C-alpha cells in the first residue's frame, strides 16, 4: 500500500515544474502585451487628440 | 585570329567557346518557357557549361576604381588560355555560379570559392 | 518546490518597471508631438497674418 | 521582319492548342487512374488481418524476421516512369535516390540497385554505376505478374547472402545483400505529391499490449510472407503512376 | 537625342506602380556615372552591393516555382530581398532627411528586422525611428559631425534596437525574438 504513492508524486512532480513554467511564461507574455498595447493606444489616442485640437485652433 | 599567327590550342580554345555560346544561344528559344525539364541532360550539362564559361569573363578593372572602391586586376595570357581549358575540361561543374561573378584569377577563384 | 515560486516576484517587479517606463514615453510623446504641431498651428497663424 | 513573325504566331498558336489537348488528356487519365488504384484495399486488408492472426500465437524466427550479423552491403530499388513531360517528378525521385545514396554512404557499404524506367536507365547509364537488371514499358499500366516475379527475385536476392562472410560466397557461391529499400512517390493530395523512401526487408516485430492450425504453421508463416512482400510491390506500382500523372 | 547627350538617368514604368509599390524604380537599367564623392564617406560605408543584390533577387525570383532547387540554401536571399522591397516603399507628402535615413539603411542591411512579419515592417520602423527621436539624439549629432559611423554609436544604437524590439509586439500579437 505504499509502493505507488512514491510512483503517483513522481508523476505529479514530472509535470508540475512544466505545467509552472508554462504558466509562468504565458502570464509574462499576457501582462508584456496588454502593458504594450495600453500603451501604444495611449500614445494614438494622445496624438490624435493633439491633431484634433491643433487643427481646430 | 588564325593558326598561322597563333598557335593551334589558342584556336581550339577560341573554336569552342564559340560553338558552346552558339549552342547556348540556339537553345535559349527552347529554354525560354519550358526550361530544362523538358531538355535532357546532355544538353543540361551544355547549358550549365555555358552559363559558367559566360559569368567568368566578368572582369574588375582599375578604372571602376571610383564606383567599387577596389583594385583592378591583371593576367598573362597563359594563364588566362590554361584557366579557360580547365574550364572547358568541365572540372569546375561543382563550383558555385556566383563565384564566378567579378573575380580576378584561378587563385582568386579558388579562394572565394572556398571562402564559402 | 522551493524553487518553484522564484520568478514571480522578478516578473512583477519587471512589469511594474514596463509599466511605469512605457506611461511615461507616452506622455513625453504626447507632451512633444502636441508642442510641436501647436507651435506649428500657430507659425501658420503670423504665417497668415 | 514579317514574315518570320507570323510564323512563330502560328507556331506558338498551335503548340497552345495541343499543349492544352493533352493537359486535358492528363486530366482524363486521372480519373480512370484514381478509379483503379482504390481497388486493392480489401485483399490487402485481409492479407494483413491474416498474417497478424497467423503470428500472433506463432514462433518469431525467420531468415526474413532475424539480420545479418555483418552488414556487407544493402540492396535498394527506386521507381521512374515511362514518358517524359513530368516536371520535376524525375528530379525529385533522383534527388531522393542521392541523398539515400549519401546516407548509406556513412557505413561504408557497397550497395547495388535497381531502377525501373527509361529514364532513369539512361541517366543512370550516363553515369558511372552498375546496374544488375531493369524493367520497362508497363509504368503506365502494370500487372500483378510484374510485382510476383520481381517480388520472388528480390527475396531470392536477399536469401542468397546468409553465409556472406568477407568476400566469400560460401554455400550461397554469389555475393548477396543483407538489406533492401524501396523508394516511389505517394499521392498525399491533387496537389501534394511527396516523394517517400522506405525499409521494409527485415521485419520488426512489435507488441501493442493487451482457432486452428491445421497444416504445420510454420510452413504457412514461410508460404505467407512472400504473398505479403508480392502485395505490397503490387501496390506501389499504381500509386507511383498516380502521383506520375 | 536625350540620352545621348546627357549622362545619368533614371527609369519609371507603369508596372510596379501597378503591382502596388508607389515608388517604380528600375534596378537593372536605370544607373548614373556620377562618381562616390556625391555620397557622404558614412553612406558609402553603410550602403554598399545594393544594385547587385537586387539584380541577382530579381533573377531569382524568376524560379519561385521551384523549391526543389533552391533547398534553404537561398532563402535568406529571397527573404533578405522581400524585406528590403518593402523598406524601399514611400508614402506621399513624406519628406525625410539623411539621419533617419541613413539609419533606416543601416538597420536594413544588418537584418535585424528580419523577425518582423513583413506585414506591419513599415509601421515598425516609424515607431522605433520617432521613439529614437523621442529617446537621446546624440548619436545623430555624432554622425553629423564626423559624416561618419563611429563604433561606439553602433554598440549603443543596436543596444537601443533590441531592447525596443523585445519590448515590441506585432501585428498578430507576437514578440520578436
Amino acid at each position: 500500500a505504499e509502493r505507488e504513492a512514491m510512483l503517483a508524486k513522481t508523476a505529479a512532480d514530472n509535470r508540475k515544474s512544466a505545467e509552472q513554467v508554462a504558466a509562468a511564461q504565458a502570464d509574462y507574455e499576457k501582462e508584456m502585451a496588454e502593458a504594450r498595447a495600453q500603451a501604444s493606444a495611449l500614445r494614438d489616442e494622445a496624438r490624435a487628440a493633439g491633431r484634433s485640437v491643433v487643427d481646430e485652433k | 585570329l588564325d593558326p598561322a599567327i597563333v598557335g593551334d590550342e589558342h584556336y581550339r580554345v577560341a573554336q569552342e567557346v564559340i560553338r558552346i555560346l552558339q549552342r547556348y544561344k540556339d537553345l535559349q528559344d527552347i529554354i525560354a518557357i519550358l526550361g530544362i525539364d523538358e531538355l535532357s541532360e546532355e544538353d543540361k550539362q551544355l547549358v550549365n557549361r555555358a552559363r559558367r564559361i559566360e559569368r567568368f569573363l566578368s572582369q574588375n578593372m582599375m578604372a571602376a576604381e571610383q564606383f567599387t572602391g577596389q583594385p583592378g586586376s591583371t593576367v598573362p595570357l597563359k594563364e588566362t588560355i590554361e584557366a579557360f581549358d580547365k574550364l572547358t575540361k568541365g572540372e569546375f561543374d561543382h563550383l558555385p555560379e556566383q563565384a564566378f561573378f567579378l573575380i580576378g584569377g584561378l587563385d582568386d577563384l579558388a579562394k572565394k570559392a572556398e571562402s564559402l | 518546490l522551493a524553487d518553484a515560486d522564484a520568478m514571480h516576484a522578478k516578473a512583477l517587479a519587471d512589469a511594474k518597471a514596463e509599466s511605469e517606463k512605457v506611461t511615461e514615453e507616452a506622455k513625453q510623446d504626447s507632451e512633444r508631438i502636441a508642442a510641436q504641431l501647436s507651435e506649428q498651428a500657430g507659425s501658420e497663424a503670423e504665417r497668415i497674418k | 521582319t514579317l514574315r518570320e513573325l507570323r510564323g512563330r504566331i502560328r507556331s506558338a498558336g498551335s503548340i497552345k492548342k495541343i499543349t492544352k489537348a493533352q493537359e486535358l488528356i492528363a486530366t482524363s487519365r486521372i480519373a480512370k487512374a484514381q478509379a483503379r488504384v482504390e481497388a486493392a484495399r480489401p485483399y490487402a486488408a485481409e492479407i494483413t488481418n491474416m498474417l497478424t492472426e497467423l503470428a500472433g500465437a506463432s514462433a518469431l524466427d525467420h531468415p526474413l524476421l532475424v539480420e545479418r550479423k555483418q552488414p556487407k552491403r544493402a540492396g535498394v530499388l527506386v521507381v521512374s516512369s515511362d514518358r517524359g513531360l513530368c516536371g520535376a517528378y524525375n528530379a525529385n525521385v533522383l534527388r531522393r535516390a542521392e541523398e539515400l545514396f549519401s546516407l548509406l554512404r556513412d557505413e561504408g557499404k557497397d550497395p547495388v540497385l535497381y531502377v525501373v524506367g527509361r529514364k532513369a536507365l539512361g541517366y543512370f547509364s550516363f553515369r558511372q554505376r552498375t546496374v544488375v537488371e531493369s524493367w520497362t514499358g508497363f509504368s503506365e499500366r502494370p500487372t500483378y505478374e510484374n510485382a510476383r516475379e520481381i517480388a520472388d527475385t528480390l527475396v531470392n536476392a536477399f536469401m542468397a547472402g546468409a553465409d556472406d562472410e568477407g568476400d566469400d560466397a560460401g554455400a550461397d557461391g554469389i555475393l548477396g545483400v543483407d538489406e533492401l529499400h524501396i523508394v516511389f512517390t505517394e499521392f498525399r493530395s491533387m496537389l501534394s505529391q511527396t516523394a517517400v523512401a522506405r525499409r521494409a526487408a527485415p521485419m520488426e516485430v512489435e507488441y501493442v499490449g493487451e482457432y486452428s492450425f491445421e497444416p504445420d504453421p510454420e510452413t504457412l508463416f514461410d508460404a505467407l510472407l512472400p504473398r505479403y512482400i508480392a502485395t505490397r510491390v503490387y501496390a506501389a506500382l499504381l500509386e507511383a503512376a498516380a502521383s506520375e500523372s | 537625342n536625350v540620352i545621348s547627350i546627357t549622362d545619368g538617368q533614371c527609369f519609371l514604368e507603369s508596372d510596379l506602380f501597378n503591382q502596388g509599390v508607389r515608388p517604380a524604380i528600375n534596378v537593372g537599367v536605370s544607373v548614373s556615372r556620377v562618381g562616390g564623392a556625391a555620397q557622404i564617406k558614412a553612406m558609402k560605408e553603410v550602403a554598399g552591393s545594393l544594385r547587385l543584390d537586387l539584380s541577382q533577387y530579381r533573377e531569382l525570383e524568376a524560379f519561385a516555382a521551384f523549391a526543389s532547387d533552391l533547398d534553404a540554401a537561398s532563402k535568406a536571399q529571397l527573404d533578405r530581398g522581400a524585406r528590403l522591397v518593402e523598406l524601399l516603399k514611400q508614402p506621399q507628402y513624406s519628406p525625410l532627411a539623411v539621419e533617419e535615413q541613413v539609419v533606416a539603411i543601416f538597420l536594413g542591411t544588418q537584418g535585424h528586422l528580419d523577425s518582423v512579419p513583413v506585414e506591419d515592417v513599415q509601421r515598425f520602423e516609424s515607431e522605433l525611428l520617432e521613439h529614437v527621436k523621442a529617446s537621446h539624439s546624440d548619436i545623430f549629432d555624432g554622425i553629423r559631425e564626423t559624416k561618419k559611423l563611429s563604433e561606439e554609436a553602433e554598440e549603443k544604437l543596436v543596444s537601443v534596437i533590441n531592447e525596443f524590439k523585445k519590448g515590441f509586439q506585432a501585428s498578430d500579437g507576437s514578440s520578436v525574438v
